[PDB]
């Protein structure tokens, strides 16, 4: 009952666009977007407010099908954002927004993929 | 880049593994270089490279191993740059005197 | 044997500079924020609007970033520092979110204080520690590195220990305290003109010398 | 006066050649103090560095120091001093001093004559 | 002539690596170990009174009788003091000797030429590809055991519509004439 | 639509790739089998297996990750978790 932080630590992995393997550490209850931003493979200024309204699919991550069964399914707003903010207006069926991925020990060890970054300045 | 001589059998083995990796990654380029797709069998080519490495096990000198790897890398670069029942005795006997 | 330097400044005719930029890192202070003249902000220090950095304290963010949020109060003679990496593998920059009151002799290093927090004096937060949102630590509490203070709780003791949960009425008073020290800081702020008159004194000294 | 050009395209004329040479020679002596005294390299370095420092201290004009030294091109002298600093740093980085014991060196001397018309580098006057 | 900086070197150079020295009118000679050749050339190039700052060339000599058949020779020149010096070592087929490309940038092509002709590999060469012989050459031509006419020859193969390489079948074999006199010794 | 290969397809492809070796046998190959012990192979055999897998799946495997592919289960997990396969 020491109430440390190592219990809340959730360790997962991320392969970015060019294929480099990365180790991502994030607290339980803090989103995958926040964990990736802290790791440094997502531009912090690109995505600041962890909200669906402020998300423009700049937090999109592709997750394996055997990991999609461990987190809640995509909401209608998330699916709409993925459909609209894409190169082609299709659903990738393996990608979820990093804002709605609430990290937990169930998802500990999950492997995600960071697609090619998109511009966000104006 | 050329490296100093390997001072350990483990280092020589690691260099051999790196060279085999390089050959395997450079194999598909040889496909478009030579165009023998009918009877190439890329898997058979990999098996032949492994067989060459396995027939070169009698060597135990790390210096000889490093020299062999250097020459193998040179040969890889050259190939990338496109530079190409009557017993055995009786056949040679019928062929010529010098055998 | 040690060799004293003859050209060593035993009197600088000016105290410690309030802002010490290291390399390209310039400490940033919001115009609304109040930092006392006695403080020393060195390196990667970022003080946002409404902050109340009180006299006698020091913020040395040379190793890693130090951030003071909106209406955050850091009181007199406290020390704030950071370092590369932490025992928890989380980012080790010192972050203090909005509506956080921090007592007099607080020793903060690589802490991650979430918004709306109360921290008493003589409180020490070593590397990797985070005090979650809406939490209180009383005076003298020291948290070991990597220890966390859960949200909605009161903690105490030289080794940090949970005392009791916080009622909603007690929780709502943390922003009130933050804005109260903010108002006191605003009262302190009005006594300083944009430019000091000490340059007249140094010119008088130069004229006296020649 | 000032040197319009040093002739060498790579070399460039330096105004404070005397000061640069003085500083380089002082640093040369300070660095060569770390070399063992028994070594002939240290003795030779101290000899020529002290001589050059003395002459460049006594003579003020760069023309005068060039004329007295006899090597000329204070820019070349500065380059030589910098190379000497680099060599001293290298011989501190690796330790070559001291005979390895049980050491043999084969000095070979033959007086086989050569004709006067073969290319032989004549000694400077 | 001009044996000044040679004697000065032997006076100032560390005695650890001077395996042997030769004072000759055909050229002053230093013979050292392959471990300390780079350090020796760095000392000579940088020292203020032995400034051999230009590398004339690097050569190889084959001596099949010796245990270390290859002899790597470095001819260097000092334009500041106007004298030539020679520094050589002994290397065999497998061992790799230190490279002096970092000191003298011109040494790259001569070291590649030495590799091509003899097989003496260098440790720190930026690249060590063959320079002079044909692409895919198998042997080292300047070795004494290497035949003068080589092992393969090229010709145009009409069915292949390309120049192919085949084992040598040359007519008018080389006629080695033994002119050596038994009284020459 | 679709960024990762199906787990069953990856397992079948990896099994088929392993089956195509002369030294190995279909009887002793299992989804959880160590290359050195269960399949009775060598270091060069494991390296060639990894290279064959990466050639079949069309993406380069990093050095350390390839070194950690000493089992069919590890290979399947890595291939199914990689977006470039
Ligand atoms: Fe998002």
């Amino acid at each position: 009952s020491s109430k440390k932080v190592s219990d809340r630590i959730v360790r997962l992995s991320a392969i970015d666009f060019e294929g480099k393997k990365h180790e991502v550490v994030g607290l339980a209850g803090h989103t995958l977007l926040k964990a990736l931003i802290n790791t440094g493979l997502i531009d912090p200024d690109s995505h600041r407010l962890e909200e669906i309204d402020a998300c423009s699919a700049h937090c999109e991550v592709n997750i394996a099908q055997e990991w999609l069964d461990k987190l809640p399914p995509r909401s209608y707003d998330e699916e709409y954002v993925l459909v609209r903010n894409s190169r082609a207006r299709v659903l990738n069926k393996h990608s979820r927004l990093g804002c709605q991925v609430l990290l937990d020990h169930n998802l500990q060890g999950m492997v995600v993929a960071l697609p090619e970054p998109k511009p966000w300045d104006t | 880049k050329v490296l100093p001589n390997s001072a350990s059998v483990e280092e020589a083995r690691q260099r051999v593994f790196d060279f085999f990796r390089a050959t395997c990654r450079s194999l598909p380029s040889v496909m478009e270089i030579y165009n023998l797709y009918d009877v190439t069998s890329v898997a058979q080519l990999r098996s032949t490279v492994a067989s060459e490495i396995r027939k070169n096990i009698g060597v135990s000198d790390p210096k000889v191993i490093d020299m062999l790897l250097f020459k193998g890398m040179e040969e890889l670069m050259n190939v990338v740059n496109h530079s190409k029942a009557i017993s055995p005795f009786l056949k040679n006997f019928y062929s010529s005197n010098y055998f | 044997s040690i060799t004293p330097s003859p050209d060593r400044v035993k009197w600088d005719y000016r105290g410690q500079r309030k802002i010490i930029p290291l390399g390209q890192w310039l400490p940033k202070v919001a115009v609304d924020a109040y930092v006392a003249p006695n403080v020393v902000l060195a390196g990667q220090v970022t003080v946002w609007d409404g902050a109340s950095v009180w006299p006698g304290c020091v913020l040395r963010g040379d190793l890693n970033k130090i951030s003071i949020g909106f209406c955050s109060n850091v009181q007199e003679r406290s020390v704030l520092h950071a370092a590369w990496t932490s025992p928890t593998g989380l980012p080790a920059d010192t972050s203090i979110e909005r509506y956080v009151t921090i007592g007099a002799y607080s020793l903060l290093r690589s802490c991650t204080i979430e918004p709306e927090c109360i921290i008493g004096q003589h409180s020490i937060l070593m590397e990797g520690s985070l005090v979650e949102t809406q939490s209180i630590l009383e005076a003298g509490s020291v948290v070991p590195p990597g220890r966390r203070i859960p949200s909605g709780e009161l903690w105490a003791g030289n080794p940090a220990r949970f005392v009791r949960t916080l009622t909603h009425e007690e929780i709502l008073e943390i922003p009130k305290l933050a804005v109260a020290i903010n108002d006191l800081s605003r009262d302190h702020y009005s006594e300083f003109l944009p430019y000091s008159t000490v340059y007249l004194e140094v010119e008088k000294f130069k004229k006296s010398l020649g | 006066k000032v040197k319009a050009s040093t002739g060498i395209v790579g070399l460039e004329v330096v105004p404070n050649a005397r000061e640069v040479l003085i500083g380089l020679y002082s640093k040369t002596l300070k660095e060569i103090q770390k070399v063992p005294e028994d070594e002939g390299y240290r003795k030779a370095v101290e000899s020529f560095t002290k001589h050059r420092l003395s002459v460049c201290k006594e003579e003020e004009d760069w023309e005068a120091i060039e004329k007295r030294l006899g090597c000329g091109q204070v820019e070349e002298l500065i380059e030589e001093a910098q190379d000497e600093l680099k060599l001293i740093s290298y011989m501190i980085e690796w330790d070559p001093w001291g005979v390895p014991d049980d050491y043999e060196c084969e000095v070979i001397e033959n007086d086989a004559p050569v004709p006067k018309h073969v290319p032989l580098h004549r000694p400077p006057p | 002539d001009n044996q000044f900086i040679f004697k000065y070197s032997w006076e100032t150079l560390p005695k650890k690596w001077v395996k042997k020295m030769e004072r000759s009118e055909h050229g002053n000679r230093f013979d050292t170990k392959t471990d300390y050749l780079f350090q020796l050339l760095c000392f000579l190039k940088l020292h203020t009174y032995t400034r051999v700052q230009v590398l004339i060339d690097i050569c190889g000599v084959d001596y099949p009788s010796r245990k270390r058949r290859f002899e790597v020779v470095y001819n260097l020149l000092s334009t500041r003091y106007n004298s030539r010096i020679r520094v050589q070592t002994s290397a065999d087929e497998v061992t790799r000797i230190s490279s002096v490309v970092s000191l003298f940038p011109s040494a790259g092509w001569w070291e590649r030429e030495v590799w091509d002709m003899f097989g003496v590999s260098f440790i720190n060469h930026p690249d060590l590809r063959r320079i002079l012989t044909d692409y895919g050459f198998e042997g080292h031509p300047l070795r004494k055991d290497f035949p003068l006419s080589g092992y393969v020859e090229v010709r145009y193969d009409d069915p292949e519509k390309r120049v192919v390489s085949e084992p040598i079948e040359m007519t008018q074999e080389f006629r080695y004439f033994d002119f050596a006199s038994p009284w020459e010794q | 639509r679709g960024s990762f290969l199906d787990k069953s397809e990856v397992a079948d492809r990896v099994i088929s790739c392993v089956k195509n070796f002369q030294k190995v046998d279909p009887a002793k190959v299992t989804p959880n089998a160590h290359f050195q012990n269960d399949l009775g192979l060598d270091s060069l055999d494991a390296v060639e297996i990894v290279m064959a897998l990466e050639e079949e799946f069309g993406f380069e495997i990093p050095d350390n990750e390839a070194d950690k592919i000493n089992s069919i289960k590890h290979a399947v997990d890595f291939i199914a978790s990689h977006p470039q396969a």
